[PDB]
C-alpha cells in the first residue's frame, strides 16, 4: 500500500559529459490535475539540502540550467547535461502522493569518476605508551582506492570479530579523487595479550582476492 | 586600513598628476 | 533577499531542554508552512516535524521518535520557528534544518548542531602509528567534545596527508587517527612529527613516529 | 496526513514566484539601468577635470581662442592646453613611441586612468579581468619615428588601452561622427547586459592635429568667425570648432550596489537610429531625431513629462537648430503634464563643437548638475532664435541657475542627443542614483592619515599640493572620506607619503609640507620596497611612566594584556595592569623583576596590535 | 569601378569617394538579392548597418572629407538605400568584419533593429600599407 | 459545482505554461540563433561572387 | 502555436438541430477542459456548458437555459469539441465561443454565429428620409438575411456618413438606416444617391433623397 | 449567499494616461492557499474574449505588460499604465470562488475620452411610397453625441409610446470619437393616419433641457 521510490545507489561522473539518475516508484505519481508529484533535491558535501526539481521536471529559479528532470508515471530521470566537478554529493528523489515523508531515503551518492585502484594495505599494531594504560588499539589503514566500497574483517586467530571495530572514510580526494578508510579494533591489554595473530583481511574491487596483512 | 579605520565614502578627489612631456610631430 | 538563520544549539546533558529558532527574512514568513530535518552524523535527513501556515490552521505534525518530546512552535510577528527539544537522548545528536515549506523544501537553513552527551572535557592522548612508499601515523584518542586538529611538521608535510573523520566510541569520547604516506627512507633526515592541537581542552602535543 | 489542497498550494505557489523570477531576468537583459561610476573630462576652457567644467559654466565662461601655434598649422577655436602632454613614462611607453602616437591616443589613455579613478577603481584590481573599451574616435592626420602605424590605427586606440591596462573584454573604436561617443556608450551599455564583460570604459575622444579639418569647415562655411557656438539663439551662424576627451566607467546597477560603488547616475535608456532617406547625405532629419527620442523613452519605461533638462547636440547653425528645436517640441514639448517646461541647453555654448567627444561631455554635463540638484546652465547670447516657435511655453533656454526638479517618479532626469553628419543620431536618458542605503581596530583616534603615492618623488609632492587646493577650495568634505578614499580608492606606487591630521586645515597645512620638501611634526615618506619586515625587540631602556596607558582601551591590545595579567599574577605576585594603569600599592617600575615582564608583555601586545 | 548613376552619384563626387564606400555600398546591394529583397521595400525600414573598416589614404574634387571619413561609409548606405536603424563603422583590425557582425548580432536580439547588414571592406589605396609592411617585415 | 482541485488545477497549469514562455523568452534574449540570408563577396582571384 | 478553429453554424429553422466543432491544435487537447459560451446580438456573455479532462472524469455541466436540449462532447483522438444543439429556438440566436478550459477560460476561438429564423430569404425595401448642416438618409427595410451594404454617391461621399446597426423586427425582417449630414446647400449640383446591395436577394438599389 | 460581482459601468479613457477599474466582491476572494480567486477578461469590439490577469494579479504571457492587477479580499484593481487607443472594449472581472458562472457580468464599457458633446436631432416623416404600402415608418437620428446613453421618448398628441419604437447605435467614431442613435417608430398606416402630431424628445448630458423634434 505505502507508495516506495527506488535509484542508483552511487554514480561516478565525468566533467564535461553528460550524466543521469534513474528513479522509479511502486505506484503511479501522476495527480488528477496532470502533474507528477515527484521532486529531486541534492545535498552538496558539507552543505544544506537544495531543490533542483519539483513537479518531474519544473526546474527552480536558481537551479543551474544544465539540470533537468523528465518522466512520467513510475519512471522518472534527473539529467545533468554536462557534469560539473560541483555537482558532487547526495541527489534525493521525493514522492509527494503520500506524506509525511519520514525520510528522504539513501539517495544517489555522486562523485568524479576514476579507474579503479585498489587500497594499499597498513596494520599497525599498538604503541607500547597505549599499553602502558590498559587498553591496545590496532589500527588497519586502506589507503587510496576507488570507488568506496572497500570493507575490511578483523581476525584473531582465523576468528573473525565483532562489535570491537570502528571504521572511519576520507571524503574523495582533491588530486587523485580516492578514498581512504580507518579500521580500529580496540581491546583491553588482557585480551590482547591472550593472543598473539592479528590480521586484517580487506576486499575491494581492485583485489582479486582478499589481502590480509598480519603483525 | 580598513581594519584600521572602518570603511568611509568615495570622495572626488583629483586623480593621479601626470608629469608630460610635449610630444607633437611635425612630418 | 530571502534568508533563514539558524541559531540556537550546542552541548547539552541528557533528559536536559534545548529551544532551537529560524528567523526568517525576505519573504512572507507567515505564507509558508515551517519544517525541521535533522541528520545525525553520517547518516540520513530524517523528518522531524513541521506547522502549518496560520491559514491553513498553524497546526503541527510529528515523527514517531519525537512525539511528545519535541514540539514546532512560530511567531509571525518576529518571522520566527522554534523547536522546542524536550527530554533529550544522545540519539537526538544531530544537525537540524528549518526549511521553508511543508511539502516542497524549496529553502533550508544553515543548520545547527545539536550534540547529546554526559561527557566532560578531556585532552587527547597521542599515540604514533610507527611506520611498520612507507605508512606512519598518529592516533588522537579519548577526547571530548570536537574539534581536534593534526598536522605534519607543523604544516610543512602536506603530501599524502589523510586525516580521517572522528569517531564515537562507547565511552562517549571521540578518537581521531591521522596518517601519511612517506618514501622509505624513513631517517634519511627526515623526522616527522605530528602536531596534534585540542583548544577545548587547552592541549598542544607535538609527537615524533619512528620505529 | 496533507490534504491534496496543501500540497498543489506550496507548488502553485513556488510556480508563479518562479514566474516573476523569469520576468526579473526578462527584465534584466532588455533594460537594465547601467551605473556611471566615473567619470573623466579633458576639455577646452582649461577643463582637466569634471569639476572644472562646471565652475566654466557657472560662471559663464566660454573658450573660444585663437589657433595655437605649438602645432603646425582669422582663425579661432576650441582648444585644450595640453593635447600635446603626455606621460609616456607612467605607461611603460618610449619616447620614441609617444612621439609616433597620435594625441587622440595618448588623450585616451590618460583619461581612461582619471575615469578609473573617479569610480574609485585602483587600476591594477582590473588586470586580467572582463573589461570593456569602447572609443568613439576618427582617424585625424597627425602622421602626413617607427611605430607610427600603430599610433595612428583608430582600432589602436580602443586596443592600446587594453594592452597598457591589461583588460580582456571586448576593444572598439567606432566612428559615427559627432555621435560616435554616445554610440560608444550605447554598445557598451549592450554589451554589459549581454555578460559580454562586467566593467566598460566609454567615452570619445578627438584633437584636431592635421591640416585638413580647419581649413575644410572654412571653405565648407558652417564655421563661426568668433568660434563661438550660440546654440539656439537668432546670432546662430556656425559652429566653433573643438577638441576633447570625455570618458565614463559603465557598471550593471545591480553589481555597482553590490560591489559599494558610488554611483554618479544611471543610463535609464539610450537609442540610435538614421535619418535614412532624408535631404541629403549631410542634411538632419527632424522625423528621425522625434524617432530616437521616444525609441530611448521607450527602453527607459519614461515619458516626455519625466525628463525636466534636455542636452541638446546644439551646433549653432542657423538651419540645424531649428530642426532639433522642432523634434523636441513635438516630444518634450508636448505632454508636459504641469510639469513645467522642459530646460533646454548643450554644452557646446561653453568649450565649442567637441566632434567624437561631444555626447560625453554632455552626459559629464548632466551628470554635474544631478550631483547638485541643480539645472546645468547654458551661455545662452543674445535672443532667442527667430526661426523656432517658444509660443507653447514649454521649452525655455537653461539660462541660469536653476533648481532642478524631479518627475513624478520623484526621479531626477534628462535626455541626452547627438547626431551625426552622416545620419547616425543618438539619444540618452541619464537619470538620478538610486537610494544606496547599506567595525575598526585603533578605534577613536581624534586625527586621520592621509596617505599619497606616485611614480616619482616630484609626482608625490604635485599630488600634495593638488589635494591640498581641493581640499582649500572645499571645506566640509569629511576628513574619514578623505583618508579612506586616499587609502582605498587609489593605487599605491613607489615614492609615499603621509600626513596625519585631525581637521581639513591641518590636513591642507601638512599637504603643503609634502608639496615643499619640508620635515614637520605630522608628516612621514618614504618609498615602498618588498623584502619583507623584521620585528626587532630591543633590551633594558623602553620602560617610561605608564608607557601605552592610552592603548589600553584598543581591543585586540586590551585582550592580550589580560592573557599576561593572568600568568604573571600566579608566577609573581603582581600583574601587568596594576603596573602600567595608575598603581595603587603596585610594585616599582624600578624593579628589574617587574619591568622585564611587564615590557615583555607591552610588546606582545604591540606585536599582536601590529 | 563604380556605377555612380544607379545610386544616384555625381561622377565629381564619385571620383572624390574612397573606393571602400563604393565597394561597400555596390556589396551590400547585392546581398542584399542573395537575400531575395527588393531593396525599395527597406526604405524607412528598421535596418542596421554595420561595416568594419580601417581608413586608408585615397586623397592625400569637393565632397573630399564626406567620401573619406569612415564614419560615412556606413551612414552613406543608410542614406542611399533610406535605412533608420543604427549605421556605425567599426575599427579592430583584422577582426573588424568579425566584431561588426557581432555588434550587429546584439543589436537584433536587443530589437535596435530588424534587419542588419554586417561585414567588412578594405582595398589598398595610399602608398602608406605596403611599403609600411615591407620594412615592417611580415 | 467545480471542486477546489480542478480550479487549482487550471490555475497550476497556467502558471507553468506562463513560466516556459518567460524562460523561452529568457533563451532568445541571450542566445537567438541570427540567420544569415544573404550574403556577397568581391574578393580577390577575379571572385566577384 | 495554440489553435482553436471553430466550424459548423449559419441559418436554421427553430425546431431543428445543430452541431458546432472545435479543432485544437497546437497542444495536448486531452489535457483541458472545454467550454462553450455564447453571445446574443448586443447582449453579454453567457456560459452554456462544458465538459472536464478525461483525467477529471470527462463529465459535463450545462446551463439550466439549455439543459436537456444542449449535450457537449469531445473526441481527443481528432482533438475536437463539439457542441450538439437540438430544438433550437430563436432565442439561441448568438455567436458560440469554444474556450480551453472550465474555470480559467485562457483561449478562446473566433466564434462561430448561429441564426435560428423561419424567415425565408427576401430583397429590401428602400425609402428615403427627405431632408426635412442638413440630414438626409436611406431606410433599408424588411429584408433576409443579413447583410445590407449601403454607399453614397457611389463611394464618393464617405465624410458624414452613419451606416447604422440592423435591427430585428417582429416579422423576423431585418431594417437598416443610413444617413448622411450634408451642407444645406441640398440642390447646388449635388444630387444623393444611397446604394444598397444585399447580395444574398441578388438586389441593387440606387435611390435619389431630395425634398 | 451567492457571491456578487461590481465594477465601474463605463470608462472614457484618454491614449497616453494611465486607467484603472475597480472590481468589489460581496466576500473575501481570499483562498486558504494565498491566493485571490479573480480574473480579468477583455473582449475588444468585434473579437473574441481574451485572459488578461488570473488570480488577481498574475499577467498572463503575450498580454501587454502595461496591464497589471492588484488588490486582495474584496477589493481589485486592473490598471492599464498607459492606455492605447487598441485597449477599448468590454473589461469583466470573474470571481472563480463559486461555480460555475452563468453569465460575465456587464462588464466596464471603455471607450476614448472627449468633450461631451450633445446630439444633434433630426426626425423624418414617413416616405410617400413607404405609405403606398401599409406600414409607416418615422425615424429619429440623434446625430454626433458623446458618452453614450442619449435616450428618445416617442410622442403621438404628447402621449408617450411603447413598444413600438427600435434603436440603434454606431460604434465610436474613428475621426471624432462621437456617437450616433436611430430611433424608428413603426405604425400601421390606419394608425399614422389617425393622428398629426408627432415629435421625439431626446435627453443627454450635453442638453441642459429636453429637445423635442416635431413634424
Amino acid at each position: 500500500d505505502v507508495v516506495m521510490t527506488q535509484s542508483p545507489l552511487s554514480l561516478p561522473v565525468t566533467p564535461g559529459e553528460p550524466a543521469s539518475i534513474s528513479c522509479r516508484s511502486s505506484q503511479s505519481l501522476l495527480h488528477s490535475n496532470g502533474y507528477n508529484y515527484l521532486d529531486w533535491y541534492l545535498q552538496k558535501p558539507g552543505q544544506s539540502p537544495q531543490l533542483l526539481i519539483y513537479l518531474g521536471s519544473n526546474r527552480a529559479s536558481g537551479v543551474p540550467d544544465r539540470f533537468s528532470g523528465s518522466g512520467s508515471g513510475t519512471d522518472f530521470t534527473l539529467k545533468i547535461s554536462r557534469v560539473e566537478a560541483e555537482d558532487v554529493g547526495v541527489y534525493y528523489c521525493m514522492q509527494s502522493l503520500q506524506t509525511p515523508r519520514l525520510t528522504f531515503g539513501p539517495g544517489t551518492k555522486v562523485d568524479i569518476k576514476r579507474t579503479v585502484a585498489a587500497p594499499s594495505v597498513f596494520i599497525f599494531p599498538p604503541s607500547d605508551e597505549q599499553l602502558k594504560s590498559g587498553t591496545a588499539s590496532v589500527v588497519c589503514l586502506l589507503n587510496n582506492f576507488y570507488p568506496r566500497g572497500a570493507k575490511v574483517q578483523w581476525k584473531v586467530d582465523n576468528a573473525l570479530q565483532s562489535g570491537n571495530s570502528q571504521e572511519s572514510v576520507t571524503e574523495q580526494d582533491s588530486k587523485d579523487s580516492t578514498y581512504s578508510l580507518s579500521s580500529t579494533l580496540t581491546l583491553s591489554k588482557a585480551d590482547y595479550e591472550k593472543h598473539k595473530v592479528y590480521a586484517c583481511e580487506v576486499t575491494h574491487q581492485g583485489l582479486s582476492s582478499p589481502v590480509t596483512k598480519s603483525f | 586600513w580598513e581594519a584600521v579605520l572602518g570603511r568611509a565614502g568615495l570622495v572626488d578627489l583629483p586623480g593621479y598628476p601626470f608629469q608630460g612631456k610635449r610630444f607633437w610631430l611635425l612630418p | 533577499e530571502v534568508q533563514l538563520v539558524q541559531s540556537g544549539g550546542g552541548l547539552v546533558q541528557p533528559g536536559r531542554s534545548l529551544r532551537l529558532s529560524c528567523t526568517a527574512s525576505g519573504f512572507t514568513f507567515g505564507d509558508y508552512a515551517m519544517s525541521w530535518v535533522r541528520q545525525a552524523p553520517g547518516k540520513g535527513l530524517e523528518w522531524v516535524g513541521f506547522i502549518r501556515s496560520k491559514a491553513y490552521g498553524g497546526t503541527t505534525e510529528y515523527a514517531a521518535s519525537v512525539k511528545g518530546r519535541f514540539t514546532i512552535s512560530r511567531d509571525d510577528s518576529k518571522s520566527i520557528a522554534y523547536l522546542q527539544m524536550n527530554s533529550l537522548k544522545t540519539e537526538d545528536t544531530a544537525v537540524y534544518y528549518c526549511t521553508r515549506g511543508g511539502t516542497l523544501f524549496d529553502y533550508w537553513g544553515q543548520g545547527t548542531l545539536v550534540t547529546v552527551s554526559s561527557a566532560s572535557t578531556k585532552g587527547p592522548s597521542v599515540f604514533p602509528l610507527a611506520p611498520s612508499t612507507a605508512a606512519l601515523g598518529c592516533l588522537v584518542k579519548d577526547y571530548f567534545p570536537e574539534p581536534v586538529t593534526v598536522s605534519w611538521n607543523s604544516g610543512a608535510l602536506t603530501s599524502g596527508v589523510h586525516t580521517f573523520p572522528a569517531v564515537l566510541q562507547s565511552s562517549g569520547l571521540y578518537s581521531l587517527s591521522s596518517v601519511v604516506t612517506v618514501p622509505s627512507s624513513s631517517l634519511g633526515t627526515q623526522t616527522y612529527i605530528c602536531n596534534v592541537n585540542h583548544k577545548p581542552s587547552n592541549t598542544k602535543v607535538d609527537k615524533k613516529v619512528e620505529p | 496526513a496533507s490534504t491534496d489542497s496543501e500540497k498543489v498550494a506550496e507548488y502553485l505557489r513556488r510556480a508563479t514566484l518562479d514566474l516573476r523570477a523569469a520576468r526579473q531576468r526578462i527584465r534584466e537583459l532588455e533594460s537594465e539601468p547601467i551605473a556611471i561610476v566615473g567619470m573623466a573630462c579633458r576639455l577646452p576652457g582649461e577643463v582637466d577635470s569634471p569639476e572644472r567644467l562646471w565652475e566654466l559654466i557657472t560662471s559663464g565662461r566660454d573658450s573660444a581662442a585663437e589657433v595655437p601655434d605649438d602645432r603646425g598649422w582669422r582663425a579661432h577655436g576650441n582648444f585644450m592646453a595640453g593635447a600635446g602632454d603626455f606621460d609616456a613614462a607612467f605607461f611603460g611607453i618610449s619616447p620614441r613611441e609617444a612621439l609616433a602616437m597620435d594625441p587622440q591616443q595618448r588623450q585616451a589613455l590618460e583619461t581612461t586612468w582619471e575615469a578609473l579613478e573617479s569610480a574609485g577603481i585602483p587600476p591594477e584590481t582590473l588586470r586580467g579581468s572582463d573589461t570593456g573599451v569602447f572609443v568613439g574616435m576618427s582617424h585625424q592626420g597627425y602622421a602626413t619615428d617607427g611605430y607610427l602605424l600603430t599610433g595612428n590605427t583608430a582600432s589602436v586606440a580602443s586596443g592600446r588601452i587594453a594592452y597598457v591596462l591589461g583588460l580582456e573584454g571586448p576593444a572598439l573604436t567606432v566612428d559615427t561622427a559627432c555621435s560616435s561617443s554616445l554610440v560608444a556608450l550605447h554598445t557598451a551599455c549592450g554589451s554589459l547586459r549581454d555578460g559580454d564583460c562586467g566593467l566598460a570604459v566609454a567615452g570619445g575622444v578627438s584633437v584636431m592635429a592635421g591640416p585638413e579639418v580647419f581649413t575644410e569647415f572654412s571653405r565648407q562655411g558652417a564655421l563661426s568667425p568668433d568660434g563661438r557656438c550660440k546654440p539656439f539663439s537668432d546670432e546662430a551662424d556656425g559652429f566653433g570648432l573643438g577638441e576633447g576627451s570625455a570618458f565614463v566607467v559603465l557598471q550593471r546597477l545591480s553589481d555597482a550596489r553590490r560591489e559599494g560603488r558610488r554611483v554618479l547616475g544611471v543610463v535609464a535608456g539610450s537609442a540610435v537610429n538614421q535619418d535614412g532617406a532624408s535631404n541629403g547625405l549631410s542634411a538632419p532629419s527632424g522625423v528621425a531625431q522625434q524617432r530616437v527620442i521616444r525609441r530611448a523613452w521607450a527602453r527607459a519605461g519614461i515619458t516626455g513629462a519625466d525628463v525636466a533638462v534636455v542636452e541638446a547636440h546644439g551646433t549653432g547653425t542657423r538651419l540645424g537648430d531649428p530642426v532639433e528645436a522642432s523634434a523636441l517640441l513635438a516630444t518634450y514639448g508636448k505632454s508636459r503634464g504641469s510639469s513645467g517646461p522642459v530646460l533646454l541647453g548643450s554644452v557646446k555654448s561653453n568649450i565649442g563643437h567637441a566632434q567624437a567627444a561631444a555626447g560625453v561631455a554632455g552626459v559629464i554635463k548632466v551628470l554635474l548638475g544631478l550631483e547638485r540638484g541643480v539645472v546645468p546652465p547654458m551661455l545662452c547670447r543674445g535672443e532667442r532664435s527667430g526661426l523656432i516657435d517658444w509660443s507653447s511655453g514649454e521649452i525655455e533656454l537653461a539660462d541660469g541657475v536653476r533648481e532642478w526638479s524631479p518627475a513624478a517618479d520623484g526621479v531626477r532626469r534628462a535626455g541626452v542627443s547627438a547626431f551625426g553628419v552622416s545620419g547616425t543620431n543618438a539619444h540618452v536618458i541619464i537619470a538620478e542614483p538610486p537610494e544606496p542605503e547599506p567595525r575598526r581596530m585603533l578605534p577613536a583616534t581624534g586625527v586621520v592619515p592621509v596617505v599619497l603615492s606616485a611614480r616619482t618623488g616630484a609626482a608625490l609632492r604635485a599630488q600634495a599640493g593638488r589635494l591640498a587646493d581641493h581640499l582649500a577650495a572645499h571645506p566640509g568634505i569629511a576628513p574619514a572620506d578623505v583618508s579612506w578614499t586616499m587609502a582605498r580608492a587609489r593605487q599605491h606606487f613607489e615614492e609615499r607619503a603621509a600626513v596625519l591630521a585631525a581637521d581639513t586645515a591641518e590636513a591642507v597645512h601638512r599637504l603643503r609640507a609634502v608639496a615643499d620638501g619640508a620635515v614637520v611634526p605630522g608628516v612621514v615618506t618614504g618609498s615602498a620596497s618588498d623584502g619583507g619586515s623584521v620585528f626587532v625587540f630591543p633590551g633594558q631602556g623602553a620602560q617610561w611612566e605608564g608607557m601605552a596607558r592610552e592603548l589600553l582601551p584598543v581591543p585586540v591590545f586590551a585582550e592580550s594584556i589580560a592573557e599576561c595579567d593572568a600568568v604573571l599574577s600566579e608566577v609573581a605576585g603582581f600583574s601587568v595592569s596594576e603596573v602600567l594603569e595608575p598603581r595603587p600599592d603596585a610594585p616599582s617600575l624600578e624593579r628589574v623583576d617587574v619591568v622585564q615582564p611587564v615590557l615583555f608583555a607591552v610588546m606582545v601586545s604591540l606585536a599582536r596590535l601590529w
